[PDB]
């Protein structure tokens, strides 16, 4: 299961930078994209709820 | 108190070796740095002609 | 360094070993051309190998036996290789006992005063005998006090000490590449 | 408290009888000389390859001081790129402006 | 002095291995250094023609 | 409670330190030494004398290769730190959550145990009987030292449990009037309860570690049932030693001759534990020694004193070592397993029924 | 030469990771592709794998443990670490599935010290890269919670004992007598007084040897001896120069050995880690720095989130 | 000096070379007749050898045990080199451990500073233990400060390296030439 989970974490890096450019992050702030993909369902959630 | 024909007395296999290898090691090191000339001089053409 | 005290098979290594001691020394002091070296490295030379040679030594026997037929300004390492080979193997130069020294301090201090002023060594090894030239007394002084520039004496026996102490050092070094050579088939 | 060391009957060795008790003088000259130059050969041998392991430690040690000025020349090099591309991103800027003062 | 030899000798393997990772480190830092400087050149050639 | 044991000195904060601390060099030759081992088995296997067999099989294993420090420190890590600094770590890896330490003393079981609380960032509780002696006189305190140690433990992840000379709680009452207080051993029971109790969940970033100086005086059995797996700090081979010579030399700052007879001190120095080592250092390189230094070269004859003065490990001591490891951590078993003839059959065993 | 270090080198953990699991894999596919019939697939081939698979994931943990602690992207570094516990938890596995297999030597030998010398040999690796490091994150992730733990217990400390450092294992030197201190004086006393016994004989056989040495002089003055002194203090100076002579050139000597030391390479060179200058502590400096920037990092990444 | 666990010829040569330092020490304080010296000069001779009597040991034992029936001013060498034989057999009066003395210093010391005051120590010699007298203490502190004018507190730990290589250098010299130390038949 380790194995797999390597894996899998594996995907999901090469699938999230692999093609994202690093040429203008020189100083290797988190990404904004990135953070905006991680933040849309909690504002979701949060909608969902009082629903 | 064995000292002169199977035990003290060969100081110079690896002792006359230790000057013969430093003759030795003079020209590798001498050879090396002759190759550091054509090395450097194409690095230095390299530079001017970058230059 | 050479012991004339072995059988035939030893005597032709210690042979080979004031050879091979010439041939190492002599690299040591090259400058462009093998087995060559000028005839003032000879002291140093030969003094890398163990031999306390005075000046007029060299210049009066080891230079004229080692030169060839005409006036040369350089020494073939083929010729001083059977000279020095004699040489130490007669031990005609090796470091005299430590307590020659000991006495020679002792005399130059005619005063008693446990040590010899600095100006009195400089008296005693410029004036008397083979003369140091200026930076030769100044480092042996240097030495002799320890290094103390403010002394105005210089601990003979410390001195003394110190040098023997090197010179079984640098002897010991030397002799590392001294014994083995095997009969070559 | 000091413990004093006690008294005991010294060794007194009985020499053990090893293959040291089977030879004479002449044999002895002959053993001499068959193991008198030779173990320093191995002496010797120590003290070449001490020779060897000092140069090889050195050289390391060469090795490790030029990796580490690259690593760092490399630093400056990079720190030199982003003022410089920071140069530049202020240059466009000063052009888009300047897109202003060829208005006014 | 047969065991110092042994200890010597496997110091001296140790850091010939050593030489060898050493090296193959500076060389890869050499390679990133010419591709660094032929990055600043590319930058320095783009910035002026934006700047032309 | 962690107050309580703060005030104790029950519950503290170990001095900074890394597992790297246990100096010992890598097992250079140890598959040779494996190769040397069995051939040795082999030989003794098939002699031909009855009582000279037995007397061979008797002795523990001394020819299996002592673990090098770099394998005690590998272990150490993989099964305490990993369950330990790492919660994932410790959910997903071996759940053992008791260690035993043998080792002579100074030979790295206290400064493993250390390096390990400040590389986790774990607070340790040492109730070892020279951290708790003359302080409880009761059983029902020393139940409640337990309780409150492991709760402390438990409640402040990382927290693991040190118990020093592991050899004085599960002695034999069948021994001669031991000098340390019975009491002191009477902290068996309550460690088996608790054990068995379970208290340390499998996530929990806690464990209770046994480090003794006497691991003979240990319980072979006892330490099979109580600890999970057994690390053993093993005196400097002949590269450990010269590594914490080396070691304590830089430590001290003392320059190093280029002709020194850095093996021969080692040499003359075998068979003393790495704390021993570094206190004969310490003797004869004193601060005036250390100023005269550079006055004075370091001399073989220094060590001479100082060394059969320095407290020495004996061989039977080694020996012990090795037959308590070999028997405890199932190593015996595991060669008995293989040895056992399997042509008996299950015969007559009726008979004698009277 | 920090940041695209970095990344090019996490990227070359993940290459890493990827060649490890095919590794793994590649056993079940020769064995779902020949299991018709049946591998003679000896312990100690499978005792070989399982050691070179967890020699690789001590590599890849000690990598990807590294990754996790320096790389500043916060949002690379939860799955970094992530993945580096379950790098942490597959090499346990691996460590277990080599004790398991440990049958060399016709023997079942199932303990945890596994010697790789030969393995590591084969693989062209360091002695060194089988030591496994603690990690640093064990102290760094849920700090808060160990700080306020660390906090309490430095305040405990302080309130019961006025010290809040690590309590020292008293070394107590089997070596201290005891003895009074008149006991004390008195055995510096018979030191002293056997010393100074010593002195006084010596001094009087040193006496005694000067009237002998008087006496010898004056007998061989009066043998009508001419001693002559000038050229004592000459043979002085020339024995004094010749030695000097010797001196010189074997320190002549000595410095070229040093300096083949420094240069050739005979001598290693003792650098001052304490020195900023020192590449060390410059670069140290330099993760200062450069680990002030990653809090900033993720304490921006949590604002943006 | 000697070693009281060798074979019964080697035990008789040490006993010999004993006789013969013995007579050595005797010798160093035998002034006007020859074979007695002044008892005073007794605990000197007695230290000559290694052992290391104190002023009142010797008084009450060494001074009347070589002294004839009646107390005499000198003793004979006669009577003075078979206790001296005995002494140096038996290590009676050898020097007190170095581990003994380096824990009198610490207990002197009972700061631990690693040094003792010369004015402290003064006082500890001249009220405690067998008063010495000025000379005797002025010795002491030049030995345990190296002969430092300015010193004021003394490291014990080095001046007890000191004593121990004073002694071991005293020893050596009165037990030199044992291994061709020849018994007469």
């Amino acid at each position: 299961p380790i194995v797999l989970k390597l894996q899998e974490q594996i995907e999901k890096h090469s699938g999230e930078w692999s093609k994202r450019d690093e040429t203008n992050n020189f100083e290797q702030k988190h990404e904004t994209e990135l953070a905006k993909m991680l933040i849309k369902p909690v504002v979701e959630e949060q909608i969902k709820q009082q629903v | 108190a064995r000292i002169k024909d199977e035990q003290k007395v060969v100081t110079f296999n690896k002792k006359k070796l230790i000057t013969y290898w430093r003759k030795i090691m003079r020209i590798a090191k001498t050879e090396q740095l002759k190759n550091e000339i054509d090395i450097y001089s194409q690095n230095n053409q390299r530079e001017l002609d970058s230059k | 360094m050479y012991d004339p005290n072995t059988s035939q098979t030893e005597k032709q290594k210690q042979e080979e070993f004031l050879k091979l001691k010439i041939q190492e020394a002599f690299n040591l002091f090259v400058k462009d051309k093998k087995g060559i070296v000028d005839k003032r490295e000879i002291p140093y030379i030969m003094r890398y190998l163990g031999q306390f040679p005075s000046e007029a030594q060299v210049r009066d026997a080891i230079l004229p036996e080692i030169e060839e037929d005409e006036p040369s300004e350089f020494i073939k390492y083929s010729k001083f290789e059977p000279y020095m080979l004699k040489v130490l193997k007669e031990r005609e130069y090796e470091p005299d006992d430590p307590e020659a020294l000991l006495a020679a301090f002792k005399l130059l201090d005619q005063e008693g005063k446990g040590y010899i002023e600095i100006d009195m060594m400089k008296t005693f090894l410029e004036k008397q005998g083979i003369e140091f030239r200026e930076q030769e007394t100044k480092s042996f002084i240097e030495f002799a006090t320890n290094k103390d520039p403010n002394a105005t004496v210089i601990y003979y026996e410390d001195y003394i000490s110190r040098l023997q102490a090197f010179t079984d050092k640098h002897i010991e070094s030397v002799m590392k590449g001294y014994n083995n050579f095997q009969v070559k088939k | 408290m000091p413990p004093k060391k006690a008294k005991g009957k010294k060794k007194k060795e009985e020499e053990p009888d090893d293959e040291y008790k089977s030879m004479t003088g002449a044999d002895l000259t002959q053993t001499l000389e068959k193991l008198k130059e030779r173990v320093n050969e191995m002496r010797t041998n120590r003290n070449y390859i001490q020779m060897d392991r000092d140069m090889v430690e050195n050289f390391y040690h060469n090795t490790l001081k030029e990796i580490s000025e690259v690593k760092t020349k490399i630093s400056n090099k990079e720190t030199e790129a982003e003022e410089k591309e920071s140069k530049h991103r202020i240059d466009v800027k000063v052009f888009l402006q300047k897109v202003k003062h060829l208005e006014y | 002095e047969k065991k110092l030899l042994a200890f010597y000798q496997q110091e001296r393997q140790k850091i010939n291995y050593n030489w060898i990772i050493a090296k193959k480190e500076l060389e890869d830092k050499k390679s990133e250094l010419i591709n660094k400087e032929r990055e600043i050149q590319d930058l320095q050639e783009n910035h002026f023609m934006t700047l032309n | 409670i962690l107050a309580g044991l703060v005030e104790k000195r029950v519950a503290k904060k170990l001095i900074p330190a890394s597992l790297m601390d246990l100096k010992g060099e890598q097992n250079v030759l140890g598959k040779i030494q494996e190769i040397q081992a069995d051939e040795n088995l082999k030989k003794t296997e098939a002699l031909t004398d009855a009582k000279l067999k037995k007397a061979q099989l008797e002795e523990p294993s001394t020819k299996m290769p002592d673990p090098s420090i770099a394998q005690i420190r590998q272990i150490i890590a993989e099964y305490i730190a990993f369950p330990l600094g790492s919660k994932y770590a410790k959910e997903k890896l071996d759940k053992m959550n008791y260690f035993f330490f043998m080792g002579p003393r100074g030979s790295g079981k206290t400064l493993a145990v250390r390096a390990l609380a400040h590389e986790c960032n774990a607070i340790v509780l040492d109730i070892s009987p020279s951290n708790i002696d003359g302080q409880y006189t009761d059983k029902k305190q020393i139940d409640g030292m337990i309780n409150s140690a492991f709760k402390v433990a438990k409640e402040f992840q990382p927290a693991i449990i040190y118990c020093e000379d592991f050899e004085y709680i599960f002695g034999q009452a069948k021994k001669k009037k031991s000098q340390v207080n019975p009491l002191f051993a009477k902290m068996k029971k309550p460690l088996m309860d608790f054990k068995k109790g379970k208290f340390f969940e499998p996530e929990d970033r806690v464990v209770f570690i046994g480090s003794t100086n006497r691991p003979w005086d240990c319980s072979q059995k006892e330490i099979k049932s109580f600890f999970d797996k057994k690390i053993y700090f093993p005196f400097p081979n002949y590269g450990t030693r010269m590594l914490l010579f080396k070691t304590f030399l830089e430590q001290k700052k003392v320059p190093l001759p280029d002709n020194f007879p850095i093996n021969t001190i080692a040499h003359i120095t075998e068979g003393w534990s790495a704390g021993s080592f570094k206190m004969a250092i310490d003797r004869v390189f004193t601060e005036r020694r250390l100023q005269k230094i550079n006055e004075e070269q370091i001399k073989l004859s220094e060590f001479i004193g100082p060394l059969s003065n320095v407290p020495f490990t004996s061989k039977e001591e080694f020996k012990e070592f090795k037959k308590f490891n070999q028997v405890v951590t199932g190593l015996q078993a595991n060669y008995e397993a293989k040895k056992a003839p399997a042509d008996d059959q299950k015969g007559d065993k009726n008979k004698k029924k009277k | 030469m920090s940041n695209m270090m970095y990344n090019m080198k996490w990227q070359e953990a993940i290459n890493d990771l990827m060649e490890q699991v095919t590794l793994e894999y590649l056993p079940l596919e020769q064995n779902e592709q020949q299991l018709g019939m049946k591998y003679k697939r000896d312990s100690s081939e499978w005792f070989h794998f399982w050691a070179t698979l967890y020699i690789k994931y001590i590599d890849i943990y000690k990598k990807l443990e590294d990754c996790y602690d320096q790389l500043v992207h916060p949002q690379k570094r939860v799955l970094l670490k992530e993945m580096l516990e379950n790098v942490i938890v597959r090499l346990c596995e691996t460590k277990s599935q080599v004790v398991k297999y440990n049958t060399q030597y016709d023997a079942t030998y199932k303990s945890d010290y596994p010697n790789l010398d030969e393995l590591v040999m084969d693989l062209k690796l360091t002695p060194d890269c089988l030591d496994i490091p603690i990690p640093r994150y064990f102290r760094e992730e849920d700090k808060k919670r160990l700080d306020e733990r660390n906090q309490i217990l430095d305040a405990l400390l302080l309130e019961y004992t006025d010290t809040k450092e690590p309590q020292e294992e008293q070394y107590e030197d089997q070596n201290t007598l005891q003895a009074d201190m008149d006991t004390a004086i008195r055995i510096i006393q018979r030191y002293e007084r056997g010393r100074q016994g010593i002195e006084r004989a010596n001094l009087a056989k040193i006496l005694k040897k000067e009237e002998e040495k008087k006496l010898e002089r004056q007998k061989k003055l009066a043998e009508g001896t001419e001693i002559g002194e000038e050229t004592e203090k000459d043979d002085a100076a020339l024995v004094i120069k010749k030695y000097w002579r010797g001196y010189k050139s074997r320190k002549l000597v000595q410095d070229i050995r040093e300096e083949e030391l420094l240069f050739l390479g005979m001598k290693k060179v003792v650098e001052d880690p304490t020195l900023p200058e020192s590449q060390y502590k410059q670069a140290q400096n330099k993760r200062q720095k450069m680990k002030y920037i990653q809090e900033e990092h993720e304490q921006e990444f949590n604002d943006e989130i």
